[PDB]
């Protein structure tokens, strides 16, 4: 025998709370996005990323396994490409 | 349905045919070492 | 209150920052466990994704804390902070994969 | 009679068109089944006809899916991945004060 | 050493 | 100190791979002091093979002991020596006694 | 074919040969550290 | 000319030789009698291996096997360890992707030699780590040829076994290196090197239960660094949602008790880390008192906790093949199938020296030397040594998952030596006398191999007195018969040893398999095989059976046939049916169990008595006897 | 199997006697070399065999299918029977370090008898330079296995 319907609604709305404190402790303390410079590499692999979390939704809805397996290598090695190319730049500032 | 005797094998004769591959394969290796200069 | 105000003037920006986002985690745990408790396990396979993701993503931030803290450049002294982030990009991504696989 | 060791369905036949037939459905036991249809009677002959079937349990992919009583869980799941996205964005392009 | 019944 | 504990986990091996369960589920008698066929063990076989392990790994572990910067040349020799003639000794006398339950197996060092 | 002696000389030989490559290592990387 | 380049050039010469040696000693089963398998095992590997070959992957996973369990059905995909067969159908499937057509039958039978040179490789690489190059490349040539880990390895047996000790190893190198380093990288790449494990073989217990074990005694040590924190939590946690998702192991990662050790000291270690975090923020000379008592009482409180669970009954108790390593005596009195198997019966030190000839020897010196140069790791070794020790004195099966410590461990001290007197008449000495002690244990293990280890048990040789070689090739003549003669829905009865066989070779649909799960139908099974032909015929009219196969070896001299395990066909139906079978109404008056006139009337007139002995009384061989 | 100065004689004897009704089925293999069946002239070749073999006294065959594997680079071929045989379609069969396929010819027939043994002919015409593309794949290969070496240490992927 399964719960209410209602109360499931319910603890969908209180799990998706938490979010939002988050966001508003994190205006409480100033994280801003300052360090945005337009690198080629930068928006490659934000974008990639995005797009990695995306597949896995969609593996969630309809691909199997292995297509999934196959798009994520595919995603990985943009990915990869990109952040190796961003973190080196990134530690540049640091080390200089 | 018995065949027949068996035909002998044309293919070499000793002291030449048998060493003559395998002395290109060495006349061939020699001036590849060689290419260095 | 002493460790209070001292954790907020001597822990630097990204580690306060890192400590917020440990603190949404930990919440929406306890709250997913306290529903599983109120209503009972029907989707018990549903309830072990969801927690363990819970849970997986809670310690790793607390390894990232860990090996980005300046004050613990003793123990690693070989990883920088920018391959503790890329680390903790491809960990994250393993756990996610499997969670998706699992629910 | 549809037995495995031991009857678990036996039903009476109904005739329609020439023919006797009956619709049910199958318990939950897997395993190898088989139909008996044994006449038996005082003067008649004896008819007995028995057919192997096998009751395999459900695949991977016909499990029920998209339940409402775990719309949580889902929800949550789905919840960190979005905080993880955001948490990127904000942890490499941050600037210090 | 096999999955044998000990003879 | 790791002396001890060393020594603890080193006895427990030795006493061990000699084989001490089998004594544990199959009692054996003590004599009639080795049994003939393959499978069985007596008591005291197995104290006689546990006797000789300890002794080879002592021959090793004293071997490797006096090549270590330990007292004046003297002993440091001597127990070199000790060693040496310790190890093929201990596992000649071992090789033999596994030969002499192995009516096929046809090798031996030093058999004596 | 290969018979069973032929084999079983193969691997002695090739046992032997390991174990003097073994000690020719640590011969060579005990004297030039 | 550097000596690097050298130096490089000949640790990859020697281990490609390593691989070359190991591959090379295990085919003194190929080259006599036939490439097929061996083992009552195997072939079932074989079959489900077949299948996924022929069927593909998602077609293995949903398997439903009607054709064994007669009546019952075996669910295959969720019960069954799917990491042999994937990776045969994965090598078969590449191999024929590039036009190289090979068969399934060659692939599973040279499967094991082929990992067994990854085997040396990885145990190269986690020897490497606790000592000098040197100690690797002789434990990469100590495990390729020893005789502990050639027997269920040979090429033809294709087991569990030969991919599990590569991943065992490469585990452990793996978990090695990352407490080393520290990063979370190499714990990932050990979470899916332990995921592999749970899927290959049902010795990822062990595994589970060691890293606790080493992590709990890194505690009591003293020796807590931020390094073993990042290294233990994420390799418990990724690992246990990834040992989750194997349909076998399912829920047991809660449910049990032998997944609880690890739960134990994660939450133990979570504990301890806040609390020193704590001291070190707080001031020292007060609270730490404090934190001390407060360590002390989360542990007890973890141990109260695991215990209720345990006892109220959410945790399920020890499995009884777990827990006959403990109690040491609960086999033979309660679940007999468990003493009736030949592996699982204690080890005599024949056995220590035969599978291992100097290793044994110069075993506990390493141990020794392990322990008096203490690091991180080297804490591990010492652990993985002696509990490897104690497991493998108790149960023969098990002793090959001993053989890779020795090895390392031996090689280690052997290193030791070769780092002294290496490098006048005394040093000389010692090192002419450690080369001819292992010259002598090469030939030992070839010798083991050659004479002991590669034997078949489908095709049996019996030899001529003049060196000629005769096959007696029985069961396949039989299985093949059967095969070809029957109907295709036909169902045979015969003792769970050959239910694999059968399937296998025979193909036709049997009622009690080798793998048992359910001990009532074999115990129906031993009921029929030990009583009159009327409750037999009973028994065997209610299972829809057409055949019976029976093994006898009374013409030759075969030790094991139906009358040497009958007895235990006797215990095993006495267990679920005492008001009909007893023990000792098989035995005579004087009490004991023989053939003859003295012979009990009570056996006489059984229906294995009768299956394998009829029309035997008239059959003499032409040397005068009987 | 007896040698003789004529043919070779092999006495097979099956696993178990046959009783009526049963049956048994095996495999028999032979490879004989191709200076006394294969005759070639410039660049064209002809091979000449027995469509059916001798198995046993007196045999009867119900149903045969001959099949013919020729190598990868037959351009025509031609085959001459001396009785009506039922042939299909072509089918390629690939085998070791095949890029394309091999032409196998299929032939069916129905209630053959012992004195249906005669020889068959295969016409086809084969260049010879083809014949080492078997050779150059492995080359391949190996140069591929080297290259991607020389690919690897020209890799630096250092974040500092
Ligand atoms: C995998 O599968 C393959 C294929 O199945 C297996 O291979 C097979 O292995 C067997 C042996 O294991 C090989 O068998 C050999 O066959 C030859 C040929 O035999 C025929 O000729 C014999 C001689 O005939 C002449 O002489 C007689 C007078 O005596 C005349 O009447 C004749 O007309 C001829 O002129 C003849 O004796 C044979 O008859 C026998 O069989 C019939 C059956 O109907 C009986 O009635 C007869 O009484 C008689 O028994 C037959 O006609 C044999 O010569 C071989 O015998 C060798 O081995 C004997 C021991 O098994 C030994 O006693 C013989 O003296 C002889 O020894 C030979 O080898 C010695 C070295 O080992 C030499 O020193 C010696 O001089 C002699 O040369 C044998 O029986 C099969 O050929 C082989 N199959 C193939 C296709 O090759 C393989 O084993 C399998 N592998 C596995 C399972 O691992
Ligand atoms: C109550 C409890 C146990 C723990 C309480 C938890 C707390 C608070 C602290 C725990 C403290 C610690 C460190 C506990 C760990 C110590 C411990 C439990 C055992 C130490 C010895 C070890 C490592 C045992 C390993 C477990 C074990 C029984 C292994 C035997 C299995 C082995 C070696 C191989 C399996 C082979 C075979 C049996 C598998 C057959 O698979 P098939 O292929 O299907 O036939
Ligand atoms: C690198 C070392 C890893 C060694 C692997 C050893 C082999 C272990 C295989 C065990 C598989 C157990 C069963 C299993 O995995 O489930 C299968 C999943 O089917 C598969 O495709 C399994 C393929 C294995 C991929 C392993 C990748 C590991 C990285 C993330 C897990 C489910 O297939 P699906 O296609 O996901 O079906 C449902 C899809 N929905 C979207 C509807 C949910
Ligand atoms: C320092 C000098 C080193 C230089 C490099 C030397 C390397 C070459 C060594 C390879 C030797 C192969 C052994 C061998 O040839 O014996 C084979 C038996 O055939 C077999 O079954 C054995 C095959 C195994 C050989 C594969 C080795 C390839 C290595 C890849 C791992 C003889 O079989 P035959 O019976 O002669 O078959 C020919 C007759 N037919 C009718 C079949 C035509
Ligand atoms: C080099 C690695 C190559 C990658 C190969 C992965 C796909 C190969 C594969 O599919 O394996 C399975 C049969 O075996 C398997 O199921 C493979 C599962 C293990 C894959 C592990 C993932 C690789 C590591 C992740 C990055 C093949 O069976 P199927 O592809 O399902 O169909 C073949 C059978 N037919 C008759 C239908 C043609
Ligand atoms: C099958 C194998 C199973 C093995 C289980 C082992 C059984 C436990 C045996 C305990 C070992 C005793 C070691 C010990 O004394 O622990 C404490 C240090 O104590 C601590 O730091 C706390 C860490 C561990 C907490 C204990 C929780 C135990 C709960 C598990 C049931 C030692 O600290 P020390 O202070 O160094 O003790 C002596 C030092 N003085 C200078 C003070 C003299
Ligand atoms: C399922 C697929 C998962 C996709 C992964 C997504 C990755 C997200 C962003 C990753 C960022 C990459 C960071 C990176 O490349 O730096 C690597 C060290 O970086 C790492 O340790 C993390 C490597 C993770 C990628 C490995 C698989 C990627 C597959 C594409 C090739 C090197 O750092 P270093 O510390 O400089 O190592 C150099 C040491 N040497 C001695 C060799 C010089
Ligand atoms: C860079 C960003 C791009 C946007 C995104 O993040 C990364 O990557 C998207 C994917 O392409 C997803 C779509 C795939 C096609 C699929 C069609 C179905 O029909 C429909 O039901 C769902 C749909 C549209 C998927 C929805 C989620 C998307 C848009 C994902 C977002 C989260
Ligand atoms: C903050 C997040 C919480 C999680 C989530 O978004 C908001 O809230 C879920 C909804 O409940 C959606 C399902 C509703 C039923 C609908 C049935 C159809 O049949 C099927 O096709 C689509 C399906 C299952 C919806 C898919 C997306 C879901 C799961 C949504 C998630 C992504
Ligand atoms: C990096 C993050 C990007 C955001 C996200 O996670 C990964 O990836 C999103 C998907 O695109 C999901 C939508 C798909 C289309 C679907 C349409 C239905 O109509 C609607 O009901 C549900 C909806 C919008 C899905 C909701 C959850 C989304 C936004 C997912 C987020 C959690
Ligand atoms: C629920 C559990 C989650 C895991 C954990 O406990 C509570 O929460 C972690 C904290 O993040 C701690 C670090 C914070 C920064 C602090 C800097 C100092 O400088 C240094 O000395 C210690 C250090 C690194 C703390 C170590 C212990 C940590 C990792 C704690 C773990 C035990
Ligand atoms: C070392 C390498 C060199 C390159 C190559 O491999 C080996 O050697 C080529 C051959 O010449 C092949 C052609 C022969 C004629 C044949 C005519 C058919 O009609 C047509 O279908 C296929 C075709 C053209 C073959 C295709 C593959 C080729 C080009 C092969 C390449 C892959
Ligand atoms: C060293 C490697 C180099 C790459 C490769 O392997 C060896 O060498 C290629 C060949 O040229 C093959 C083609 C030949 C023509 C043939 C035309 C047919 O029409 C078509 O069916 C198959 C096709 C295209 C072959 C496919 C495989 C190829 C591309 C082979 C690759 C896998
Ligand atoms: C065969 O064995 C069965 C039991 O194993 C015998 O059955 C019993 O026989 C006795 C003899 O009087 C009866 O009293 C019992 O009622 C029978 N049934 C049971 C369950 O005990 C049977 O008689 C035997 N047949 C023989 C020896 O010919």
């Amino acid at each position: 025998k399964r719960p209410p319907t209602v109360v499931s609604n319910t603890f969908t709305a209180l799990i998706l709370s938490p979010l939002l404190l988050l966001f508003a402790l994190w205006i409480r303390i100033g994280a801003n996005v300052s360090n945005f410079t337009f690198a080629p590499s930068t928006i490659i692999f934000h974008l990639g990323h995005a797009a990695m979390l995306g597949l896995m939704y969609v593996y969630w809805t309809q691909l199997n396994m292995f297509q999934t397996l196959k798009y994520l290598a595919i995603l990985g090695s943009v990915t990869f490409l990109a952040g190796n190319r961003m973190l080196a730049q990134q530690a540049v500032k640091r080390t200089a | 349905v018995q065949s027949g005797p068996r035909t002998p094998n044309p293919y070499a004769s000793d002291n030449s045919s048998l060493m003559f591959p395998i002395l290109v394969a060495f006349g061939v290796f020699i001036p590849t070492l060689f290419c260095l200069c | 209150s002493r460790f209070l105000e001292e954790y907020l003037s001597s822990t630097p920006q990204r580690l306060k920052l890192l400590d917020a986002y440990l603190l949404y985690i930990l919440l929406t745990g306890a709250l997913q466990f306290g529903y599983c408790l109120l209503v009972g396990t029907f989707p018990f396979n549903s309830f072990l994704s969801g927690f363990i993701s819970c849970v997986g993503s809670f310690i790793l931030a607390v390894c990232l804390r860990i090996q980005i803290n300046p004050q613990n450049k003793a123990d690693f002294q070989g990883i920088s902070p920018e391959r503790a982030f890329a680390d903790f990009l491809f960990a994250s991504t393993i756990l996610h994969l499997v969670v998706m696989n699992f629910v | 009679e549809f037995v495995r060791i031991d009857p678990f369905v036996r039903t009476f036949l109904k005739k329609k068109g020439g023919k006797y037939s009956v619709q049910f459905k199958l318990p939950d036991v897997y395993g190898v089944f088989q139909f008996k249809v044994d006449y038996n009677r005082l003067g008649y002959t004896h008819l007995y006809s028995s057919t192997q079937v096998s009751v395999r349990p459900l695949q991977h992919t016909q499990y029920e899916r998209f339940i409402p009583s775990a719309y949580p869980y889902y929800a949550s799941a789905f919840s960190m991945m979005l905080g993880l996205f955001i948490f990127s964005i904000v942890f490499l392009h941050m600037k210090e004060k | 050493a096999a999955n044998a019944t000990a003879a | 100190n790791k002396t001890g504990w060393a020594f603890a986990a080193l006895c427990f091996v030795l006493a061990m791979t000699s084989g001490q369960m089998w004594n544990h589920i199959r009692g054996p008698p003590y004599a009639h002091y080795i049994h003939g066929s393959s499978q069985a063990q007596f008591v005291a076989e197995t104290h006689i093979v546990l006797l000789f392990n300890g002794g080879v790994t002592l021959g090793m572990v004293l071997l490797c002991e006096a090549a270590t910067s330990d007292m004046d040349i003297g002993k440091r020799k001597i127990m070199c020596v000790a060693g040496i003639g310790l190890v093929v000794l201990f596992f000649s006398w071992m090789l033999s006694i596994f030969r002499s339950k192995y009516h096929g197996y046809p090798y031996s060092f030093l058999m004596s | 074919m290969i018979t069973d002696v032929q084999l079983a000389i193969f691997a002695n030989m090739l046992g032997v040969s390991l174990f003097l490559l073994v000690v020719l290592y640590h011969y060579v990387a005990v004297n030039n550290p | 000319s550097q000596p690097a380049g050298w130096q490089s050039l000949l640790s990859f010469t020697i281990l490609f030789l390593a691989w070359l040696a190991g591959f090379s000693s295990r085919l003194f089963a190929v080259i006599r009698f036939e490439s097929i398998i061996h083992e009552f095992d195997p072939w079932f590997n074989y079959r489900s291996t077949h299948h996924l070959a022929s069927h593909g992957f998602y077609e293995f996973l949903n398997w439903f096997d009607e054709r064994a369990w007669y009546p019952l059905g075996r669910i295959v995909g969720g019960t069954v360890y799917p990491g042999l067969m994937i990776t045969a159908g994965l090598i078969h499937w590449i191999l024929n992707t590039l036009n190289i057509t090979v068969h399934i039958r060659d692939v599973c039978v040279f499967l094991a030699p082929t990992f067994s040179g990854l085997t040396s490789i990885s145990t190269f690489l986690l020897t490497r780590e606790l000592w000098n190059q040197g100690a690797g490349l002789l434990a990469a040539c100590f495990i390729a040829i020893v005789p502990g880990y050639i027997s269920r390895s040979v090429a033809g047996s294709f087991d569990n076994e030969g991919i599990a000790i590569f991943a065992l190893q490469f585990t452990y190198y793996l978990w090695v290196k990352s407490v080393k380093t520290g990063s979370v990288f190499w714990t990932m790449c050990c979470c899916l090197s332990y995921f592999y494990m749970v899927s290959a073989w049902g010795g990822y217990v062990f595994i589970i239960n060691l890293i606790p074990l080493h992590v709990f005694v890194l505690l009591l040590m003293q020796r807590y660094s931020k390094r073993v924190y990042i290294a233990y939590s994420t390799f418990y946690i990724v690992g246990l949602i990834l040992s989750m998702q194997i349909p076998f192991v399912g829920f047991q990662p809660i449910r049990t008790s032998e997944h609880m050790a690890a739960a134990g000291v994660f939450a133990l270690l979570q504990a301890y880390a806040f609390l020193q975090y704590l001291r070190d923020r707080l001031t020292k000379q007060e609270f730490q008192t404090l934190f001390f008592l407060g360590v002390s009482l989360a542990a007890g409180a973890v141990f109260l906790s695991v215990i209720y669970l345990t006892y109220t009954g959410y945790i399920a108790p020890w499995s009884g093949r777990f827990y006959s390593l403990w109690d040491t005596g609960y086999a033979k009195i309660h679940i007999p199938i468990i003493a009736s198997v030949s592996e699982h019966q204690p080890t005599t030190w024949v056995s220590f020296f035969f599978d291992l000839h100097i290793l044994v020897c110069t075993f506990p010196a390493g141990l020794w030397f392990c322990i008096k140069n203490i690091n991180d790791e080297r804490v591990f070794v010492a652990l993985y040594a002696i509990s490897a020790v104690y497991f493998a004195g108790v149960m023969v099966r098990l002793m090959l998952t001993l053989t890779p410590v020795v090895c390392m461990l031996s090689a280690i001290a052997f290193s030791n030596v070769f780092e002294h007197y290496l490098g006048p008449n005394i040093k000389s000495i010692v090192t002419m006398l450690m080369l001819m002690l292992l010259m002598m244990f090469a030939v030992h293990c070839t010798w083991v191999t050659s004479n002991a280890y590669s034997s078949p048990s489908v095709v049996l040789a019996s030899y001529n007195h003049d060196g000629t070689r005769n096959i007696l090739d029985d069961f396949r003549e039989a299985y093949f018969w059967l095969r070809q003669n029957t109907d295709e829905h036909a169902r045979v009865m015969s003792w769970w040893d050959y239910g694999y066989q059968i399937a296998g070779m025979a193909n036709r649909t049997t009622l009690v398999d080798n793998n048992t799960w359910n001990n009532s139908h074999i115990a129906l099974v031993g009921k029929a095989m030990s009583s009159n032909e009327t409750a037999a015929y009973k028994i065997m009219r209610t299972l829809d059976v057409d055949y019976v196969l029976v093994i006898f070896g009374g013409v030759i001299g075969y030790s094991g046939d139906d009358i040497n395990k009958f007895l235990w066909m006797v215990r095993i139906a006495e267990g679920e049916h005492p008001k009909d079978i007893r023990e000792s109404d098989y035995f005579t008056p004087q009490g004991e169990f023989r053939v003859d006139k003295a012979g009990s009337p009570t056996l006489l007139n059984c229906l294995m008595y009768k299956m394998s002995y009829y029309r035997f009384g008239e059959m003499q061989l032409d040397f005068r006897t009987p | 199997l007896l040698i003789l100065d004529d043919s070779v004689e092999m006495e097979i004897r099956p696993r178990f006697p046959l009783f009526g009704g049963w049956k048994t089925h095996y495999i028999v293999g032979y490879n004989l070399p191709s200076y006394e069946y294969l005759y070639n002239l410039g660049d064209q070749y002809a091979l000449k065999m027995r469509f059916v073999d001798h198995v046993f006294d007196e045999q009867v065959i119900d149903s045969l299918t001959v099949k013919i594997i020729l190598p990868e680079g037959a351009k025509n071929i031609e085959i001459d029977s001396p009785y009506e045989i039922s042939r299909a379609p072509d089918e390629l069969h690939y085998t070791y370090l095949d890029t394309f396929g091999r032409p196998v010819i299929v032939a069916y027939k129905k209630n053959l008898v012992e004195q249906h043994i005669q020889d068959i002919v295969v016409h086809y015409t084969f260049n010879k330079v083809l014949m080492l593309q078997e050779p150059l794949l492995v080359v391949a290969a190996f140069y591929i296995l080297f290259f991607t070496v020389i690919i690897y240490v020209r890799l630096d992927f250092s974040i500092t």
